[PDB]
Formats: C-alpha cells, structure tokens, sequence
C-alpha cells in the first residue's frame, strides 16, 4: 500500500525467482483508493480478496473488499458497518424519558458495559451485574435529578424537562465513551475458513455475508447502477 | 399452621371472583358480589362483630344475575345504594369473552344489562374510574387500557407495552389511574390530559396484581412473582419493602380498608391448596396463614378487619385480630 498525499494505491506483486537466484517482482494488479486514511489491511489467497479498513474524513469506520484478479471495474464492494448510536433520542409525549432512555441504553448491541461503567464512575466523582447496573444507573441519575430539582413547587412539565435533560446528559456521556471504545484498530481474516473479523479497541466484531435483498436495499445509489444484472436473475 | 376460616358460607357453584362493596349503600350489611361459573350473586353480609344480634354471619342472597359466562372480575359502582326510597344496584363484570356487562337493577323486577365490546384480548381486571361512577376502566391481554362510559363508548385507549393485569382508581386524588402491566411496569395515567404521569418498576416478574391503600394513598402494594412488594410515593420507584409472600406464586394483592399496615396475598391455584397469607408490615411473617382448597378472588371488608377468599362452592372469611 503506497500512501500518497492525494490518492492511496494498492499493489499486489508475485515474487518470481529465476534460475540464477535473481528475484524480480511480477505486477498482478493496481487498485486505487479514495482519500480515506488506511488503518489496516490484509489479503487472502483462497478468495483472492483485498480486505482493507479505513477511516473517512468524519472519522467513521469504512471497511471494503475487492477481488484483485477479477477486478474489471476497480470497484470496492462495501461492508455495511454498524453506525454509532444516535446523538438525540426522540421521545413521544406518552413515554417516560426514564424508560425510553433505559431501553435505548440497555438494548442488545448498542452500548458496551465498559462505556456505561465509565459514565457511572465519572458521574459519581465491582463487577456489577446487568440488572444491578440498571438499578445503579437509575439511582445515580435519580440522585442527580433530585439535586437539580431545587424548588418544592416544580410543575410536571418542568420536572419532565429536567428528567430529559439529566438523562440526555448521561446518554451523551455513554455515547462519547462508546465512540471511544468503537475505534477500529486492525483486521483479522482467517485464510482457511474465510472468517473475517474487525478488531475494535473495546470489543470484537465479526463480518457475515449479506443476502441479495438487503444488499440491493442498503448499497449506496451510486453503486447500484453497476450491480451485475446476471446475479439477481437470469 | 393452617388457620381455619372464621366463617364459611356455602354457595351453589365454584366462586371465580369475590368482591365486597367498598361504598356505603345505606344499609346495615355490607354487599358481596361473588361471580361463579355462569352467574353473579349479590348478597348482604352481617357479621357478629358488626352487630351483636347477628350470631356468626347472616348471609342473605339479595339478587341472582344470570351471566352465562365465567366472571373473571367484578367492579362495584359508586352509585350502588340500598336506600328504601330509591334502590340502585349497579356493577360491572368482565368475563371470559372479552366483554363487559353492566348490570343495573333496582332490587325489584327491573334487571338491565349492557354488553360492551371492543377488547381483542381477555380482560383481567376492571374498575369504575369515576367518582360519580360514570366511567369504567378495563385492562386486558390485548396490551390496552380502555376507558368506557355507561353507554358502552370508548373515551380513551392507552396502549400498554405489556398485558395489563390490574387497574386501580386513586383513592383521593382525582383523574389518576393505576395500570399494572405484567412486566412489572406499573403506570399512572391522567384521565384528563390522557398522559402517563409516572412509571413504577418492580424488581421481580411477573406483576400479577396491584392495589392502592385507601388509608394511606401514598402506599402502593403489589405481587410480583413469589414476593410481595410495597412502594411509597413521592419518594422513589424502588420497592420500599420486598419480602417473600408465597412459595409457588403470589396472585392477588389487596390492602386492608381499615388499616394501612395489613394486606392479604393469595397463593396461586396450583399444586398446593390456594393458600392465603395475610401479612403485616411490622411483622416479617404473616399474621394469619389459611388454606383454601381452590381459591380465586380476594376482597377486604370496608369497616371490619376481615377478608374473603372464594373457594370451591364456599366462601372463606378470615378475621385478622388487630
């Protein structure tokens, strides 16, 4: 990988050894890359794919893969990376901010235990169970709310707004720490079983293949005009 | 030690739900509505403690209403009166057909009933959500809480996230309705702005029943799983007191109407006889543990320290010595 200030470029070479112990490089392919900053990349010989992991200009995680032997167009096949939780949680006037925020924080796959634990440790200035972690988050934020409620005569709307503000404070902290723990670090690609994994600083993530319907639905519009029509149907 | 029922009254069929009248009717006796397999019997209960003249219990069936379906819950109306000048017998009964039957009578010939349809799931509990007795709230397994007027028209529908198990009207504060969802999330709904005021949480699941304390409005009691749970407001959503009630499963929670510390929890009709454990807030163990062969339905006497569990063709009354 030849990092240039304008455009990165991949190059796959085959080592050829002549009779006279003279070694030379045979050029197989040359694949250009967008302005994204490369983190790690590895390529297999079973599938002949170049797996590479970048960060775009907004510091989001971008993973792609390309076959370096059947590359007639130079196109990188996308990988649908999971996006970070939303900055704002939209609450209807019928749900309670408490339960909505708890459901959004304790839903499977959204927040890591380490992020919520760090947010608690900071908000307060042991290896707790998830239910005890739920009760502990609720207790810390209930305490912050009772500290922020200064008057005895606070109306229901003002009390609800204070509820939302303190829970959103805690959620923004949890999201900051999940963004820190979600930083991509390197790639692990199994050569024999084609198992691909994206190693992040906080956890480990596996890459599974995608069906045709979801692939057609989720691919960006600019890459949908190049989909091979012989794959969808004869 | 199993406590023998102080009073036992023989009935014509298995009692599926027994409910005392929590409102003053104007008569010496306290009304009792027990709903059986296909009927709802209105009766009058005079006790020895209430009147010395009465020896034991004077049980008199006043009016029998053919229901046709298994009565699963009975809600007394505030307008119910036994006044000589103008008698009115109004009550709402939900059944195993997802329908509400409002029986309005005058204790003499006139008998009227109104089927209210709309629920797509079995109604677990229903109450009159109005001080004037104009509105009836019903919670069910369709994840909805519906407010119905006397003419059978839905006024408001609150979408719950769980099957609503128990609905209760706030004793003093108006326009406040407590809905106890099965996942433990008990919610309070305003009946004017139609918005969720607050949401309490139970540590254990499933929340089978919930009741307000008439003497102390702040104290809320419920039965989740095997343990009974007490909350006290405006303090926290966390259980204040949480002690085991029954070994198998606790089903019905009812607060005493004469005392703010006594409450009764009934065990679930299953491998063991449906036991009743009348607990006391001060005492770690129940003050009275009685056994009913098959018991469903629990209600507390308005003035006396006495509770009733409807057994098989019998009514078991237990007196709690204060």
């Amino acid at each position: 990988y030849l990092h240039t200030p304008k455009q990165g470029q991949f190059c796959v070479f085959q080592l050829m050894c002549a009779e006279s112990n003279r070694y030379s490089l045979d050029h197989i392919s040359s694949i250009f890359t967008n302005q994204e900053t490369l983190i790690d990349f590895t390529f297999t010989l079973t599938s002949m794919d170049i797996w590479a992991l970048w960060l775009d200009d907004d510091n989001q995680t971008v993973v792609k893969h390309i076959n370096f032997e059947e590359n007639q167009a130079g196109q990188w096949n996308p990988v649908f990376v999971n996006p970070l939780p939303e900055d704002d949680l939209a609450i209807s006037d019928e749900q309670e901010p408490q339960e909505a925020y708890l459901e959004c924080l304790f839903a499977p796959g959204r927040f890591t235990i380490a992020a919520v634990q760090k947010a608690i440790q900071i908000l307060r200035k042991l290896d707790l169970s998830w239910e005890e972690l739920r009760k502990d988050v609720t207790l810390t934020v209930e305490n912050e709310i009772q500290n922020a409620v200064i008057d005895y005569d606070v109306s229901q709307e003002e009390f609800r707004q204070i509820n939302i503000e303190n829970w959103c404070k805690f959620y923004t902290c949890c999201l900051q720490y999940q963004e820190t723990l979600s930083r991509p670090l390197a790639l692990l690609v199994h050569p024999d079983t084609n198992m691909v994994c994206l190693l992040r600083k906080g956890f480990l993530s596996f890459l599974a293949p995608c069906s045709l319907v979801e692939h057609l639905y989720l691919v960006p519009a600019e890459h949908l005009l190049t989909v091979d029509e012989s794959v969808i149907s004869d | 030690s199993a406590s023998n029922a102080t009073y036992t009254v023989d009935c014509e069929d298995y009692v599926h739900v027994v409910e005392f009248n929590p409102f003053d009717s104007g008569e010496a006796g306290s009304l009792l509505a027990y709903g059986g397999i296909s009927y709802v019997v209105i009766a009058s209960c005079r006790f020895q403690e209430e009147d010395s003249t009465v020896e034991g219990i004077e049980f008199k069936t006043l009016k029998t209403f053919h229901h046709g379906e298994r009565v699963v819950a009975i809600a007394w109306s505030p307008e119910t009166r036994c006044d000589a000048l103008l008698p009115l017998l109004r009550f709402a009964t939900a059944a195993g057909d997802k329908k509400i039957r409002i029986f309005t009578s005058d204790f003499q010939d006139k008998n009227e009933y109104k089927v209210i349809e709309g629920h797509s799931g079995y109604i677990n509990d229903l109450v009159f959500c109005s001080p004037e007795g104009t509105d009836i709230a019903s919670v069910g397994d369709d994840h909805t809480c519906r407010i119905w007027d006397l003419d059978g028209k839905q006024i408001a529908m609150f979408i719950l996230r769980s099957p609503g198990m128990s609905v209760a009207w706030h004793p003093e504060g108006a326009f406040k309705l407590m809905v106890a969802e099965k996942t433990g999330t008990i919610r309070f709904y305003d009946l004017t702005t139609h918005q969720a005021i607050l949401s309490l949480e139970s540590v254990q699941v499933p929340l089978m029943s919930a009741d307000w304390c008439v003497r102390n409005t702040l104290r809320i009691g419920a039965v989740a799983g095997n343990d009974w749970i007490i909350w006290e407001m405006p303090r926290s959503s966390y259980p204040q007191d949480n002690k085991p009630a029954h070994a198998d499963r606790a089903r019905m929670f009812r607060w005493s109407k004469c005392n703010e510390n006594v409450f009764a929890t009934t065990g679930y009709p299953g491998k063991m006889k449906s036991q009743i454990a009348i607990h006391h807030l001060a005492h770690p163990q129940p003050i009275l543990i009685g056994t009913a062969p098959v018991g469903s339905g629990l209600s507390w006497h308005r003035r006396l320290p006495l509770c009733v569990v409807g057994g098989y063709r019998k009514l078991f009354f237990w007196l709690t010595e204060m």
